[PDB]
């Protein structure tokens, strides 16, 4: 994954989460592939947000 | 770790504080403008903190 400096203080950070939805929908091949380096922003998203 | 304990320490300080502030200002009948800025600069805190 190209890399995504995000923080989520916002709810606007929702935004990085559907990129990775919209990409997952695309392009589910590619997002496998990568989907790890994926699940280390979503993670920040999630301790952040639940 | 993912995720930094100390910091995320901080981020329950500051989940206390939030609903603290909160209780006050609606106590207060805070604008809620006002408010949602409160809320802002705590979750700043937080980053920086991180």
């Amino acid at each position: 994954l190209k890399k995504i400096a995000e923080s989520f203080e916002d709810p606007s950070s929702i935004v990085v989460v559907l990129e990775f939805i919209l990409f997952a929908l695309f392009f589910p091949t590619e997002f496998n592939r990568i989907k790890g380096d994926i699940q280390n922003v979503l993670l920040l998203f999630f301790s952040r947000w639940y | 770790t993912v995720t930094n304990e100390f910091a995320s320490r901080f981020r329950t300080i500051v989940a206390t504080l939030a609903n603290v502030v909160n209780e006050r200002a609606v106590q207060d009948d805070m604008q809620k403008a006002t408010r949602s800025c409160t809320k802002q600069w705590l979750r700043h805190l937080e980053t920086q903190f991180d």
